[PDB]
């Protein structure tokens, strides 16, 4: 890359990060979508 | 543009977070949510519109058969652009 | 066209036999040679 | 210690590869093949593709045979050196698999070029293979090819004429012919008992009634002919990596039926009905006429078949996996009758057995 | 309740039991059986661990992927316990030393750390909080353990009211110090006993009997605030409880009487080790402690679990103790103990 | 303190000891195992790290999960993993051993061996590389390295 | 069209006889094996000293997974699914939306490392060059479900491998 | 209804073939106990055979119990040759499983099957 | 003759091996598969 | 047709059907159906009651001499009242040629074994006892092959589902490992791939 | 069709329109086949839809910003064979083969149409009409075709009871089934009653009938009044469509009277001017004058 540098961009990491695994920089996996299924609001005033 | 939860926790593109009386955040505990900074509809939104004197446009998003199938976008809403449904580059015929 | 091809006069000719060259001394050489260790020895 | 019975449990590996095909499509049913036979790839996806291309009623294009043939006989130079390298350090000759392996490697450098993976490729397909040679390849494999010899030579130099090589192999797991036929053995269990039987000229498949090369024949049905006839596999083997080097044709790599291959992708973004035969090929897939075919193949370690069962639909209705290796290891308990451990060791060295093609 | 939180499936590994338990002390021979039993069901485990995290390798096949979230915790540091319990809905107790070491005492184990869990759970809203007290503990007892197993029963009764606490007497187990213990003493010599061993009597409960009471002590509403007594079905001597382990072994049984005044000095003999120590002079008292009859208090039958006596069980602890020329004799082949 | 210094060098010591001097077991299931065959190969050459097979699990340090586990040899999986003594390791390689893999929704397939034994580091592929398996060895000589043993009974 | 294999007679003249005699008595192919054993000694060796030389790769190796962008921050995934479709194992696991500019996007793009083959049919699959099997294959973990890689995950793939994905694409493209 | 028998002509043979496989498992279950040392007692086994016997006991069929016959006769192969392992012998004994809801209310309780 | 003569109902309920809350308690239903309305063929 | 279409072999495909008719004159009491695929196979469809007379001819028939078992193979085929098809592929080393002979049965009814004529079928129709639940009368050694110990069910039978009925895991309770009713973290996604649109017109078969 | 393209040049691209909330509208998929046209003519009765323009400049639309806003409107999208016209809500979130096709009836009107409920994974896609010769033809409603995100907002998951300060909180099944069956012990006679809803099946309605049988009550009512003076409910040929819905095939007059059978009953109204269309149907109307 000293003679072709790669092809820049906004958003390739000026920062490479080696292997983080057993680090507090780890990955954890979790759901990336919202809730399916709405759940119903009871009213909060008596009903007398 | 990321934002963040009252609850400290960032918020995905998507706009997943978890909720504060949620029991899944324990698995961030001591560790991180690895989210991407970099949103895909806050860096479309800084691409120009492309001015162009025709009617019919094509877009193959660049690179030929290094981007997507070359797709013909219809310019002719003076009211509203002309969006790829691919790379999401939008176009207006100047008139 | 450009594709991965062999040359115009081919590729060269490639060894594909059994070669053990057959190497040592004779039999009647080396016990020659054994006896006469054993002569020297003796004396 | 001499052997009264032998009761292979099996079985052990048995994955359930040929009910997982039945609801994958045939594409998807390609890389089950690769981990059958796991030093043999692209002779189990050089079967499964003749299967396939069988009951489509297409053939695949000139030069992509020749390139099936050239690394099916890469191929069978990866399966003889883990054969015999592997016999050799179970008899107790450990040196020369640490002498061959390099050559393997070189090898496996030569899939992961033209494929992208060191040893399960996926690359040999129905309708030819999936992408062209690159540049620079065949003048490697030339490379690798004009120096094989020697490795062959001294491999050859430190067993065939060596003394304890032959007192644990010479009359150690004779074969009869009869015994073989009826044992269903095939390939060099065959040829070791001196049938002579091989299915690159008896039943010839994409170009080997195109290269010339010779047999070789056992004579005594042991473990030493059989061991004779792997070097002289591997020895042939260069062979017909000459023959294909030289003869390489230009032309294409897939079917240019593109209801059945994929079209490229340089005019699957420009062309319309390439787009939907793209998408229509990696989400249904083709559909094989109905029917049923027994496809087999001179696999490295024998008569490797597929019975293909098709219903008209994009997936396949039976997958049958014919393995030399089940046939063999049956005949493990009559030919280790009368030895000891370290006999039954070489006759399980010289049925060279991987487990993933008898368990599937 | 939430949503993320409600019973889903049929109960297996990677089912969602709606439970999410922070287990303090779960590296320990309770604490194995107990994440064995929850993970499972399908539950959301949290360890924390003190130890290496090597020491928790075999709690981790024990659930499905995410399951059990390991992370550090100190006894003398709130701040991670704090960050243990703030979204679990119940808490587990497991904290405890047979022996005091050169930086815990009993009280730090038995009495300043539960009173920190059960005041860190109660103020970061953990509904259900199990304490695991011991079956003889008293003020006035002769052993520190059960005087400082006492107090801490005490002082997590008061800062948490709705805990249920629990009193196993003597739980036995592959990897117990009761009838392992008792099997290690054809090393040391003829297994000696306070008084021949004839004026304690003990009813052991087995842990698989434990870890179910806990569990369904978990899943109870009515278990809230109680204080239950976890017993083996059979009450022993010690006499022929330690005759009965090594019957089911086959080792020469031969006992012989230790006064008092001398068996604490063979305890102070062995305490002197920077190790995990062989004896103490605590493990005496309360080896030749009675265990107590409670029958106020609610037991395993209140929670609906059977327990199991000690003739099914002593063979699968007490295999391992054997000679080769005696290993493979069965259960049946041993004349039970006396029971009282 | 000078006891902290003290079991701070031996731990150093023994963590060194122990993974500078890994014997893994003469136990492959699949594929994999023809990879692991090229990590001992004369080109990435596993020897020079001190890592060296023995065939027995007595004298064994790591156990590399190197194929796919079906259930007819989990039984014999649990077994071999429990006769090695400890301190024991396993090194789960390729995408059976890992979750499955390529059978996960199989019958007769262990969905990863991290249901059977408890496993230290995934190595992922189908095949991974034998350079990518020799990245998951020195990655659990890391793991060795960092072990807080005789520091954590100096403070407990 | 076929040689056999082992059969040769031996020759039975007192010369050849003496000679295999010696050979018997003096052990001749033994000190051959010696010999070349002896001879491989005296060789370079082919171990390159990992971690710091590398077995050689080519620009169609199939590592790592990495979601690709457009060279606009744009990404590239359109949530069509052929990628899961064309997935061997199952381990591709998409779910989708119009998001908030009403463009075809994934919310959920999962894939599972551990029923992951390795083998790209996703990425051959991949109409737009979104999904691509990148370099790296170092990124062993010490837990199962850090193997289990989210949209997020494989976007930061993507992000840091993108200087060496573009340049491999770059290479091999004309050859797909 | 003319079908070929595969070794019973009817149910008498057919009885008698299960009556000689419970024969031979109840002479085998001791064995079984003392050589995988299972912790188990002798009636316990036997009470298992006797389930195991009993779950079949509805078949009319002399096909289907002769079916039954072999594959008990093959299980017993396996138990007797050292090829089952304690874990196989044990499968027999669902001990980790937790005890299914019986009654309708605690299948309403805890879910959606029937 | 060699063969005999069974008058009984087909049933293989003991011998395929699937358990018995996956054979009482589930409801097959057999259909023709109805027409994507997405589509003419 | 000529670059992408496989050619055809009709010399093959007249021998084979001259073979054919060979075989289903010779032996008509078993032989009930002769059919020669469209790239030059041959199968003989004979009854179950004819597996040793008809095998022991192609084993040992000057014309014949189909001396190798090449295959063993049980296919289950449902909606048939006899769903399994069994099917013996031949192989003679003299006359370079193959041949299948299919015979069918269903759960109950023995096949009987062709270990007399072949003795490389002693595994094969072990593996169908195995898979299918194919009871062979007279086979040597009949068990189990490639499931585990104690598993019951026949796993190639279109009726067992995909994943079985248990898995197993380590229990450190019991220090065993234990079988538990399957629960996938994630379901097999069953995709409906069959287009709608008939793609063989030459394989249509007549309505109702 | 062939496999490759011939097609060396540039594409048209035809502008998009708007005709409503419910049909995503990319015309430039279209390739003119008039099934929007003949379907707004002669089943929706709608006459809105056209073909504007002459040759490749050809456009199906509707010529102006007008929206197709019919109790049909959607079925469209059914028999548009390309993509020009797709379910709106269900747009981009789903793909035809992993959706699993259960078959099922409609329960948004009286008229029971027979659908496929799609779904994927556990959730909802969307819901596609069945064939039936007899009810819905082919098609459904818009209503019963975009309805179901309403089955996942507003839902009822857990058994509320009233909490000592009067809200609804959520507790466990067996105190709601305890607090319901404690007051269901303390009624007798004519002190219980029950009101049935507009979704509720036949198996709930008979179990909460014998439970108020068991409990000697027989006050158990409906919302939708049905009078009882005369026969009543005793006969069944007092209430129902006795002829068919398929009957209106065969019928030759028709009095519609007090109804609006078109968002009542829609494909009533359907099978009605088919036989309009066809049958040369004499309808006549006792109400108001609705279209
Ligand atoms: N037979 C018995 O043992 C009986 C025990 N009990 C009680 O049950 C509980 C568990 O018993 P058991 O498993 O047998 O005992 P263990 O000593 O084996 O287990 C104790 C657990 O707590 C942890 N721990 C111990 N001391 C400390 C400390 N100072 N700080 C932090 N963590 C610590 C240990 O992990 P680490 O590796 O970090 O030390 C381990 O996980 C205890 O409260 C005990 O009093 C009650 C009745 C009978
Ligand atoms: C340690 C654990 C080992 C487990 C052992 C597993 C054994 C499993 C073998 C199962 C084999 C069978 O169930 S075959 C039985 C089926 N028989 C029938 O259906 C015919 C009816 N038979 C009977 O009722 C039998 O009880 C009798 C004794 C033959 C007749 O009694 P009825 O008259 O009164
Ligand atoms: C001493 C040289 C390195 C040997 C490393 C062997 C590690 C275990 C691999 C298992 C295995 C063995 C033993 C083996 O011999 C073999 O045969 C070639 C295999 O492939 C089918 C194997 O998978
Ligand atoms: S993860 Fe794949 S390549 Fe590796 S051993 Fe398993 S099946 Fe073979
Ligand atoms: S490489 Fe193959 S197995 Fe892996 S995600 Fe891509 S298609 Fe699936
Ligand atoms: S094939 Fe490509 S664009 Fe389509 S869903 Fe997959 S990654 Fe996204
Ligand atoms: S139904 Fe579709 S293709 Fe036909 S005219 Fe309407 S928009 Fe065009
Ligand atoms: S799926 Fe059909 S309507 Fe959509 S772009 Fe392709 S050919 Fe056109
Ligand atoms: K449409
Ligand atoms: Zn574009």
């Amino acid at each position: 890359p000293t003679v072709k540098p790669p092809t820049a961009r906004k958003f390739i990491w000026t920062n490479h990060k080696f292997n983080l695994s057993g680090t507090p920089q780890q990955y954890v996996p979790y759901s990336t979508t919202r809730k399916k299924i709405q759940e119903w609001v009871p009213p909060s005033t008596p009903y007398k | 543009g990321v934002r963040t939860s009252p609850t400290g926790e960032k918020v995905t593109h998507t706009g997943q977070v978890y909720d504060d009386e949620d029991y899944r955040r324990v698995r961030f505990v001591g560790r991180q949510k690895e989210v991407n900074e970099n949103f895909a509809i806050d860096l479309i939104a800084e691409q120009p519109v492309s001015q162009v004197g025709s009617r019919v446009i094509s877009c193959d998003g660049g690179g030929g058969a290094l981007g997507h199938p070359r797709v013909y976008i219809n310019l002719d809403k003076e009211t509203k652009t002309g969006t790829c449904g691919y790379c999401g580059l939008q176009f207006r015929q100047q008139h | 066209v450009k594709q991965d091809m062999p040359p115009v006069g081919g590729y060269g000719p490639i060894d594909y036999k059994r070669n053990l060259p057959r190497r040592g001394l004779s039999g009647y050489s080396m016990f020659a040679v054994g006896i006469g260790a054993l002569l020297f020895g003796y004396w | 210690e001499m052997v009264r019975k032998c009761d292979p449990h099996i079985g052990l590996l048995h994955r359930g590869t040929e009910k997982l095909i039945e609801y994958k499509t045939y594409l998807q049913a390609l890389p089950y093949f690769d981990r059958l036979d796991y030093v043999s790839m692209m002779c189990n996806e050089q079967a499964y593709s003749l299967a396939v291309e069988k009951l489509l009623n297409i053939q695949p294009p000139p030069r992509a045979q020749w390139i099936r043939v050239l690394f099916g006989e890469i191929t069978r130079l990866l399966n003889h050196i883990m054969a015999v390298t592997t016999h050799a350090l179970d008899i107790g000759a450990m040196t020369p698999f640490f002498w061959m392996f390099e050559e393997r490697e070189k090898m496996f450098e030569f899939y992961e070029r033209v494929s992208g993976a060191r040893m399960h490729a996926a690359y040999v397909r129905p309708g030819g293979v999936h992408q062209d040679l690159p540049l620079g390849l065949m003048d490697d494999i030339y490379e690798f090819s004009k120096n094989f010899s020697l490795r062959i030579d001294e491999l050859e130099e430190m067993l065939t004429n060596n003394r304890i090589w032959r007192n644990r192999t010479v009359d150690i797991g004779v074969v009869t012919a009869e015994d073989a036929l009826n044992y269903g053995f095939s390939g060099v269990m065959l040829r070791g008992s001196g049938i002579q039987w091989d299915l690159r000229k008896t039943q010839p498949y994409d170009v080997y009634d195109q290269v010339e090369f010779d047999v070789p024949i056992g004579s005594r049905g042991d473990c030493y002919d059989r061991y004779l006839c792997r070097v002289e596999e591997m020895r042939q083997s260069i062979r017909i990596i000459s023959q294909c080097l030289n003869k390489m044709p230009p032309g294409e790599i897939k079917v240019d039926d593109a209801k059945v291959s994929p079209p490229k992708r340089a005019e699957m973004k420009t062309s319309m009905e390439s787009l939907i035969h793209h998408f229509k090929l990696y989400t249904e897939g083709y559909q094989v006429p109905p029917g049923a075919t027994y496809t087999a193949i001179e696999a490295p370690k024998g008569e490797f078949g597929v019975y293909l069962v098709s219903d008209g639909s994009s997936r396949p209705y039976r997958c049958k996996i014919k393995a030399p290796g089940f046939a063999h290891l049956a005949g493990l308990d009559k030919m280790s009758k009368g030895h000891m451990l370290a006999d039954v060791v070489a006759i399980i060295g010289t049925q060279d057995i991987v487990f993933g093609e008898v368990d599937r | 309740l939430h949503h993320a939180v409600i019973p889903h499936g049929k109960g297996g590994r990677s089912s969602v039991s709606g439970i999410v338990a922070t287990v303090f002390g779960a590296t320990g021979f309770l604490g194995r059986y107990l994440v064995n039993h929850l993970g499972r069901m399908g539950s959301q485990v949290i360890v924390p661990y003190r130890c290496e995290p090597y020491d928790t390798m075999h709690l981790r096949p024990m659930g499905d992927l995410g399951q059990i979230i390991f992370m550090d915790w100190n006894g003398r540091d709130k701040d991670s316990i704090r960050r243990a319990v703030e979204h679990s809905n119940v808490v587990i107790n497991l904290v405890g030393r047979e022996w005091e070491t050169k930086n815990f005492d009993f009280e730090d184990v038995f009495v300043k750390i539960p009173q920190a869990i059960a005041q860190v759970s109660k103020e970061a809203g953990v509904e259900k909080f199990i304490h695991i007290s011991h079956l003889n503990a008293d003020i006035k007892s002769s052993s520190k353990y059960l005087r400082n197993k006492a107090v801490g029963e005490k002082e997590v009764r008061e800062t948490f009211p709705e805990a249920t606490i629990i009193k196993p007497a003597d739980i036995f187990g592959r990897e117990d110090r009761f009838l392992n213990y008792f099997a290690n003493i054809r090393w040391f010599g003829g297994v000696p006993l306070i008084s021949l061993g004839k004026k304690t009597v003990k009813q052991p409960v087995y842990i698989v009997d434990v870890t179910k009471g806990i569990i369904n002590a978990i899943k109870d509403p009515d278990a809230r605030g109680k204080t239950f007594a976890f017993v083996g079905p059979n009450r022993y001597l010690l006499f022929d409880l330690v005759q009965y382990v090594f019957a089911v072994a086959h080792r020469p049984f031969l006992p012989y009487p230790m006064p008092h005044f001398a068996y604490r000095w063979i305890g102070r003999l062995f305490e002197i080790s920077p190790f995990e120590p062989w004896t103490t002079r605590d493990k005496v008292e309360r080896i030749h402690t009675t265990d107590r009859t409670l029958p106020h208090l609610p037991g395993l039958e209140d929670l609906g679990v059977q327990a199991t006596p000690l003739e099914l069980k002593a063979i699968e602890v007490l295999r391992r103790h054997r000679t080769y020329r005696w290993l493979s004799s069965e259960i049946e082949d041993v004349q039970p103990a006396k029971t009282v | 303190s000078r006891g902290e210094y003290v079991v701070a060098k031996l731990d150093d010591l023994i963590n060194w000891a122990r993974r500078s001097s890994l014997w893994p077991m003469t136990f492959g299931l699949a594929c994999c195992a023809v990879e692991m065959m090229h990590m001992a190969a004369p080109r990435y050459d596993m020897d020079r790290f001190g890592v060296v097979f023995r065939a027995s699990p007595r004298q064994s340090d790591v156990m590399i999960v190197a194929g796919t586990l079906t259930n007819k040899m989990a039984p014999a999986l649990r077994k071999v993993y429990d006769q090695m003594p400890e301190p024991r390791y396993v090194v789960s390689m390729g995408s059976c051993a890992n979750g499955g893999g390529y059978y996960h929704y199989s019958y007769s397939v262990v969905r990863g061996c991290d249901r059977i034994v408890p496993v230290d580091i995934y190595v992922p592929g189908c095949p991974p590389t034998a350079e990518a398996l020799l990245y998951g060895i020195l990655q659990l000589q890391k793991k060795i390295k960092r072990e807080k043993r005789l520091r954590i009974w100096y403070r407990r | 069209t076929y040689k056999y294999v082992n059969l040769r007679e031996p020759s039975m003249d007192m010369k050849s006889v003496t000679d295999r005699a010696a050979q018997t008595l003096l052990w001749t192919e033994l000190i051959r094996g010696l010999g070349m054993t002896l001879s491989y000694l005296f060789r370079e060796p082919a171990t390159i000293n990992y971690p710091f030389e590398k077995g050689p790769l080519s620009p169609r190796f199939r590592g790592e997974h990495a979601l690709r962008r457009y060279p606009s921050g744009e990404e590239r995934c359109i949530a069509c699914k052929l990628c899961e479709a064309v997935c061997p194992a199952q381990a591709i696991t998409i779910e989708a939306e119009p998001r908030a500019d009403g463009s075809r996007r994934t919310t959920r793009y999962d894939i599972d490392m551990t029923k992951c083959i390795y083998c790209g049919f996703c990425q051959e699959a991949c109409p737009v060059d979104a999904i691509v099997e990148g370099p790296n294959f170092e990124f062993s973990t010490e837990t199962h479900e850090e193997l289990l890689y989210n949209k997020e995950k494989l976007l930061n793939n993507g992000d840091k491998w993108e200087a060496e994905i573009a340049a491999n694409i770059q290479a091999d493209y004309l050859y797909r | 209804t003319s079908v070929k028998p595969i070794f019973s002509r009817d149910m008498n043979e057919a009885k008698r073939r299960v009556r000689e496989l419970y024969r031979a498992w109840y002479r085998e279950v001791p064995n079984t106990v003392h050589l995988f040392q299972l912790d188990i007692s002798v009636k316990q086994g036997r009470d298992k055979v006797r389930e195991m016997f009993k779950k079949n006991a509805h078949v009319t069929d002399p096909r289907v119990v002769d079916l039954l016959v072999i594959k008990g006769k093959m299980e017993l192969e396996e138990t007797i040759n050292v090829w089952k392992q304690r874990t196989h012998v044990m499968r027999f004994f669902h001990e980790t499983e937790a005890p299914r809801p019986k009654d309708f209310l605690s299948k309403f309780y805890v879910g959606h099957d029937p | 003759t060699q063969l005999i003569t069974v008058d009984e109902k087909l049933d293989i309920t003991t011998l395929t091996g699937v358990p018995e809350e996956h054979i009482k308690t589930r409801k097959a239903r057999i259909f023709v598969p109805a027409r994507n309305n997405m589509q003419s063929g | 047709t000529r670059p992408t279409v496989r050619p055809r072999n009709d010399v093959a495909h007249k021998q084979l059907s001259a073979f054919g008719e060979y075989v289903a004159e010779i032996l008509p009491k078993y032989v009930q159906q002769v059919q020669v695929s469209c790239f030059s196979e041959l199968e003989i469809c004979i009854h179950p009651d004819g597996v040793i007379p008809v095998l022991t001819f192609l084993r040992d028939h000057s014309n014949a001499q189909f001396k190798s078992l090449a295959d063993l193979t049980a296919v289950d085929i449902p909606t048939r009242q006899n769903r399994f098809e069994i099917v013996y592929n031949l192989l003679s080393l003299r006359f370079n040629s193959r041949i299948r002979v299919k015979t069918y049965t269903d759960e109950l009814t023995p096949v009987e074994s062709s270990v007399s004529v072949y003795k490389a079928a002693n595994w094969y129709e072990r593996e169908i006892w195995d898979m299918f639940g194919v009871f062979f009368a007279n086979h040597p050694d009949l068990r189990r092959i490639l499931t585990d110990y104690g598993f019951e069910g026949h796993p190639f039978r279109k009726d067992f589902p995909l994943s079985g009925y248990v898995e197993l895991r380590y229990d450190d309770e019991v220090k065993r490992v234990v079988a538990e009713p399957v629960e996938l973290a994630q379901e097999f996604r069953k995709f409906d791939l069959n287009s709608p649109w008939e793609a063989f017109p030459a394989y249509r078969q007549p309505p109702e | 069709g062939s496999d490759r393209s011939r097609f060396l040049e540039g594409k048209r691209a035809v502008e998009d329109k708007n005709i409503g909330p419910l049909v995503k509208t990319i015309m430039t998929r279209c390739i003119q086949c008039t099934r929007c046209i003949r379907f707004a003519s002669e089943i929706a009765g709608v006459d809105d839809l056209g073909t504007t323009g002459r040759g490749n400049d050809m456009q199906v639309g509707t010529y102006i910003e007008k929206m197709f806003m019919s109790e049909l409107s959607g079925n469209i999208i059914d028999i548009c064979p390309v993509g020009a016209l797709t379910s709106k809500p269900y747009a981009f979130t789903a793909r035809p083969w992993e959706t699993r096709k259960t078959e099922s009836i409609d329960v948004m009107d009286a008229v029971g149409s027979n659908i496929v409920v799609s779904t994927r994974t556990g959730e909802v896609m969307r819901i596609l009409p069945r064939m039936h010769e007899d009810i819905n033809e082919e098609w459904i409603s818009d209503k019963t075709r975009f309805a179901y995100d309403g089955l996942k907002r507003q839902r009822l998951t857990e058994p509320m009871v009233r909490n000592e300060k009067g809200l609804l909180t959520h507790t466990t099944w067996e105190d709601a089934l305890s607090r319901v069956a404690g007051m269901l012990q303390s009624c007798q006679g004519n002190d219980v009653a029950a009101i049935a809803g507009g979704l509720v099946d036949a198996e709930a309605l008979i179990a909460l009938k014998d439970l108020l049988n068991r409990v000697d009550s027989d006050t158990l009512c409906t919302e939708e009044v049905f009078p009882t003076a005369g026969a009543g409910t005793d006969l069944r040929s007092n209430y129902l469509l006795n002829t068919t819905i398929a009957g209106v095939e065969e019928a030759d007059v028709v009095l519609l009277v007090g109804t609006n059978p078109r968002f009542e009953a829609p494909l009533f109204n359907a099978r009605i001017r088919k036989s309009w269309l066809h049958n040369d149907l004499k309808v006549a109307l006792i109400g108001s004058p609705v279209d």
